[PDB]
């Protein structure tokens, strides 16, 4: 159908501002009142704030933990919807929608992800994980940041492997672990791109 | 606020959102109902009724070749498969009367009528048959839009021959295969579409999906579905001899370890169609619906006429996914298993990877055909596994397959998906719908298939009911003949213990049509019918409750005549204020306005009642005449006899300005 | 004020049954211009959301036929008529009677159905090299199980175990348990235990370093 | 493989049946001169996937066909069709 | 405000009824494009 167009994510300082920015495509955009959704990890859908159309006022409407924080703007000449942040915090690391209609949530956009963060990019410290229980990995610890890639056998094992989401904890650093499972030479390729590091740790069977 | 301006739109666009989704279901999914059935076939069969008791016993329907169709049998069989112009097989099929036909009934001259494919004259007989069996006046259909959609082809008539002097040209609108359906709508006065199409086998339910399109379009009110196969020459045996396609005993093994060729037969098939919702409107009678359908080609194969596995597995899934349906919702499947020693492992591995795969296991899916009966049709066997099943929903149950006392060994038959009918299995009906489907591939290589469901939930628990008032019963025909051959029909009807007399009398006024010679018998009790149809059966009428007669207009101008003073009798219509409210009701009213003016009430003095006047003086006896004739003339007038002139003889001039309307009841009793 | 409405949390249906959603809410429901005001959602994971229902009557354009909607006073049901593979995710119940709302809806999440199963549960500690480094870490890796439930404690602990659980799969909901548990050296030679209690078990299963 | 279907009115004139049949064991004397395979035929050589009919309607036969692809075009069945009629006459009868 | 409530879903349903209608008109009345042409005349018109 429609097209929302959705920009403006990246990485952030916490107490600084940024704007999002969401073109609409095949519709008035004069007529229609917008909100906006932010959706992150641990928790469902959340209603922030809504701008009503012209023709019916400009009021805005926000919500009790944002309200003197955020502020929603609009152009209906151009036609975009914005979204400015000022002292943004650290809970917020989050994908925003723009949502069309004030009640009637019909459209959800592709949304973007945009993330405020305190710490500084590092390489990861990949250790291997002996078997002491078949099963064999290794842990990708403290690198910044999203994502990384692991292989095993230079992409020839492929069959067992068990990769997980990286969970932030409560430092700020990412840390997953990649796990197959073997019967019973054996190593683990990782690689971060933005830090451009390359290794190879061979794991004990 | 609502404004009721943006409130009021509301409630008119979402009351015509769903007039609108619900409008595309009835446009692409309208399920098309089944009114009546007719059929010709081999054997003396020429009822449904005849064909289902057949059924069930599993007889057979196989004989010689004709011997009064011209036919030179001592030079034609060979036990070689070689010397063209010989056939080897001795048994087949056919129709015990193909040569006759009723000319005068139709208004056909007999050369015409000797100049025609038997096919027409069968297809007239049988759609005359198939209009009647509706309980439709066939004289109501006339101007109507109802399509005629049929499948026949040529089969030499008359074309060795040279053709005779006939000017008018009465030899080729006979023998043509497209005058087969014009001719019907001629002479029964449709006004639909009328197509005659070509399949190669399968043109009958090429022309059911044709019918179903028309229908579901809007186009159409009714369709007649059907197709005809019947012989002229016996080159299609000779043909097939040469080429070792004919069974050697003449018997369709369908789905057998031994199966080594078909045999032919010949037959007339017609089904009439209608919407539902029209059918139950108008309250006609459903037996079956039509759901779905599909249609496909076997396309590029090892052979112009060689069978194949994917187009029948693609048509299949079409079938089911074009009405909204799985693979799963079926009783009994209608197969075409015609005998062939190739095409029946391949049709059954087709069926085994569509509804026996993966398939519930407390019943397998039953498989059945309907040619180990009759045999091969050749263009009426769609419509013939239609009727066989129309006639298996009706009577709830299904009948068994011949020749199958062990399968054949090319068909993988320990999946349990998949079994077939070798006994009568109870189809009574439960929490689940009855379903089931017919299959028809054709050798051109148009493939169908159409899945057929049970009736609704219906109550017709109300034909026994019956009154000590008199019943008339009115027959007619076009001749004497045909007079007491109808009359013995119902006398002979009217027999059993069972046979009400209301609604024989009924059916007879409303279900038939009119035709030139008419009798009429007025019966108070049952076997008093039976004996006024049993005198015009006779060929005489000399009792008292018989009335016959015979008519060439078929309509009358009615001028109503009031007699003077002289025609009075003490105790008119005495019971008929008792049996008869309208005569009561004139009366009464009559009696209402007349009685300011005298001290007597009409009704006791036509009663006899002590306390009244006698009929001896005139004051009372001119207005019991003028009531007694009001409500007579009102009495004639209630039953559909419209006046158009009134007359007076003496005082009967009152009486006529009454009714005529240039006077009221009010001056007409001053 | 606002209305309460609720919803099962978890429901994983076979495909081929008519599946249904309830949204049992605390005051009566209506709509005076409409029928009630009650309005149905879907999001697939990892997508934006949809519509689905609206009014509680309608059925949007571009959502399959065989979803659908009825109910009134408390009482509503989302009769879905069968189950294919695309149809996993999280359904939402929300009311249009005043705004702003605030009870969103945690929403009820549906998957794939399939036999219980229970974890194979391996316990790695830290490596001998990691051991040199200066910080310990060991990993409680619960593998082939179905469904969720399974709950991981160490009992030799509170407030830092991260748990990185195998997303929603579409072929046979096989999923897989990971924990992590960070440790110092001072803090390892101390600590120098994962339990687990599963409905596929029947024990709670402890694993020792 | 593509839906397409063969839509034709032919009718029959008189090719070889006025002569003793050949010694054809493989059957090559019904399917050419069978008004059911002018179609069929077509679909075979050429690979068409579609519903091939060929109607009778006595002169009006294209018209016909033509409406009958027109419906199946429209609800959905068939990609193309191929819509068309032929008189080839053999015998001089209709003239006589 | 009464009129956004009851204002937003009649654009709803202007689009929805706007699709239905239109399916409707695409399944009776879509017209035939024609593609190409070939015929076998007598005179040498081919």
């Amino acid at each position: 159908e429609v097209q929302l167009v959705q920009s403006g994510g990246g990485l952030v300082q916490p107490g600084r501002s940024l704007r999002l920015s969401c073109t609409a495509s095949g519709f008035t955009f004069g007529d229609y009142a917008m909100s906006w959704v932010r959706q992150a990890p641990g928790k469902g859908l959340e209603w922030v704030g809504f701008i009503r159309s012209k023709a019916y006022g400009g009021t805005t409407e926000y919500a009790a933990s944002v309200k003197g924080r955020f502020t929603i703007s609009r152009d209906d000449s151009k036609s975009i919807a914005y979204l400015q942040m000022n002292s943004l915090k650290t809970e917020d690391t989050a994908v925003y929608y723009c949502t069309r209609g004030g009640t009637l949530f019909d459209y959800w956009g592709q949304g973007t992800l945009v993330t405020v963060s305190s710490a500084s990019t590092k390489g990861p410290s990949v250790f291997p994980l002996a078997p002491s229980s078949a099963a064999l990995g290794c842990l990708v610890k403290d690198y910044f940041p999203e994502p990384v890639t692991v292989s095993w056998n230079s992409g020839a094992l492929t069959s067992g492997v068990h990769t997980f989401p990286a969970v932030l904890q409560s430092s700020g650093l990412y840390s997953l672990s990649s796990v197959v499972t073997v019967p019973s030479t054996y190593i683990c390729n990782v690689n971060h791109k933005p830090s451009n590091t390359k290794v190879d740790k061979k794991v004990e069977p | 606020t609502d404004s009721e301006k943006v409130a009021e739109y509301l409630r008119r666009a979402t009351l015509d959102l769903r007039a609108a989704r619900q409008r595309i279901r009835e446009l692409e999914s309208d399920p098309i109902a089944i009114v009546s059935m007719a059929c010709r076939l081999p054997g003396g069969v020429n009822t449904p009724q005849r064909l289902w008791e057949l059924l069930r016993e599993g007889g057979e329907t196989l004989s010689g070749f004709p011997t009064d169709r011209g036919w030179d049998l001592a030079r034609l069989h060979h036990p070689d498969p070689d010397n063209p112009g010989t056939s080897y097989v001795d048994k087949g099929g056919f129709l015990d009367d193909a040569a006759g036909f009723d000319a005068e009934f139709f208004g056909v001259s007999p050369r015409e009528a000797a100049a025609m494919d038997p096919q027409q004259r069968l297809l007239l007989e049988t759609s005359w048959e198939l209009v009647e069996n509706a309980g439709i006046d066939p004289h109501s259909l006339r101007g109507t839009a109802t399509g005629v959609f049929l499948g026949v082809a040529k089969f030499g008539y008359g074309e060795d021959t040279a053709a005779a002097e006939d000017v008018e040209g009465y030899s080729v609108t006979g023998v043509a295969p497209a005058v087969a359906s014009g001719r019907i709508s001629y002479t029964m006065g449709l006004e639909g579409p009328s197509i005659s199409v070509d399949t190669a086998c399968s043109s009958s339910l090429v022309a059911l999906h044709l019918a179903v399109e028309s229908l579901r379009k809007g186009e159409s009110s009714m369709a007649v579905v059907g197709g005809a196969a019947v012989m002229a020459t016996p080159g299609v045996f000779v043909d097939f001899s040469r080429q070792r396609a004919l069974a050697a005993d003449g018997r369709s093994k369908a789905f057998g370890a031994g199966a080594d060729g078909f045999g032919f037969s010949e037959g007339v098939t017609l089904v009439l169609l209608e919407r539902l919702s029209e059918a139950r409107r108008n309250g006609h009678e459903v037996l079956a619906v039509v759901r779905g359908s599909a249609l496909n080609q076997d396309g590029a194969s090892n052979g112009l006429s060689a069978p194949s596995g994917p187009a029948q597995r693609r048509v299949i899934r079409q079938a089911l996914e074009s009405c909204g349906l799985e693979p799963g919702d079926v009783d009994a499947v209608e197969a075409h298993g015609t005998g062939t020693a190739l095409g029946d492992p391949i049709e059954a591995n087709a069926l085994l990877d569509t509804y026996g795969r993966d398939r519930d296991a407390d019943r397998p899916l039953w498989l059945g055909s309907v040619k180990s009966n009759i045999g091969h049709t050749q263009a009426a066997a769609g419509v013939t596994g239609l009727l066989k099943v129309v006639l298996a929903l009706r009577n709830g149950e299904l009948p068994a397959t011949l020749h199958v006392e062990e399968p054949t060994p090319h068909v993988d038959w320990s999946s349990g998906g998949v079994a077939l009918l070798a006994g009568n299995q109870p189809w009574r009906r439960g929490e689940r719908t009855r379903r089931a489907r017919v299959s028809a591939f054709g050798i051109s290589g148009t493939n169908a298939h159409v899945i057929v469901e049970e009736a609704p939930e219906r109550e017709h628990r109300e034909t026994t009911a019956h009154d000590g008032r008199p019943v008339p019963l009115v027959v007619s025909a076009r001749t004497t003949a045909a007079l007491r051959a109808q009359a013995a029909q119902i006398a002979e009807l009217l027999e059993r213990p069972d046979a009400d007399l209301a609604g024989v009398g009924l059916g007879l006024a409303t279900t038939r049509a009119r035709h030139e010679h008419r009798a009429a018998v007025v019966a108070s009790t049952r076997e008093e019918a039976v004996r006024g149809l049993r005198e015009i059966a006779a060929g005489a009428a000399t009792a008292d409750a018989v009335v016959e007669g015979v008519t060439e207009v078929d309509g009358r101008n009615v001028v109503f005549l009031f007699p003077g003073q002289g025609s009075q009798w003490a105790g008119m219509g005495a019971e008929l204020l008792s049996s008869s409210p309208v005569f009561a009701g004139k009366i009464r009213a009559c009696d209402e306005s007349m009685a300011p003016m005298q001290d007597w009430k009409v009704s006791d003095v036509l009663r006899q009642a002590p306390g009244a006047p006698g009929l001896d003086r005139v004051d009372v006896v001119q207005p019991v005449l003028f009531a007694v004739m009001v409500s007579l003339a009102e009495l004639w007038r209630s039953y559909g006899v419209e006046p158009a002139a009134v007359v007076g003889h003496s005082q009967g001039e009152i009486a006529a300005a009454h009714v005529a309307g240039a006077l009221t009841l009010e001056d007409a009793a001053k | 004020d606002v209305v309460m409405t609720q919803s099962p949390l978890s429901l994983p249906v076979t495909p081929g049954e008519p599946a249904s959603i309830s949204c049992r809410s605390s005051q009566s429901l209506l709509h005076s211009n409409g029928y009630n005001y009650l309005d149905w959602y879907l999001q697939k994971p990892g997508q934006s959301p949809q519509l689905l229902i609206y009014l509680g009557s309608n059925r949007a354009s571009g959502v399959p036929d065989r979803f659908s909607g009825s109910g009134s006073g408390t009482d509503f049901t989302l009769k879905i008529s069968r189950v294919e593979a695309e149809d996993v995710g999280v359904y939402y119940c929300m009311q249009s009677l005043q705004t702003p709302r605030l009870t969103f809806g945690p929403g009820t999440k549906v998957d794939i159905k399939r036999t219980v199963a229970a974890p194979s549960v391996f316990i790695f500690p830290p490596s001998d090299e990691q051991l040199k480094s200066g910080t310990a870490s060991v990993v409680c890796l619960l593998n082939n199980f179905y469904p969720r439930g399974a709950k991981v404690q160490w009992k030799v602990q509170s407030g830092n175990s991260q748990e990185s659980v195998t997303e929603q799969d579409s072929k046979d909901s096989t999923y897989s348990l990971s924990s992590t548990l960070t440790l110092s050296k001072a803090d390892y030679e101390k600590h120098k235990a994962c339990e687990v209690t599963h409905q596929g078990l029947s024990s709670p299963v402890t694993k020792s370093f």
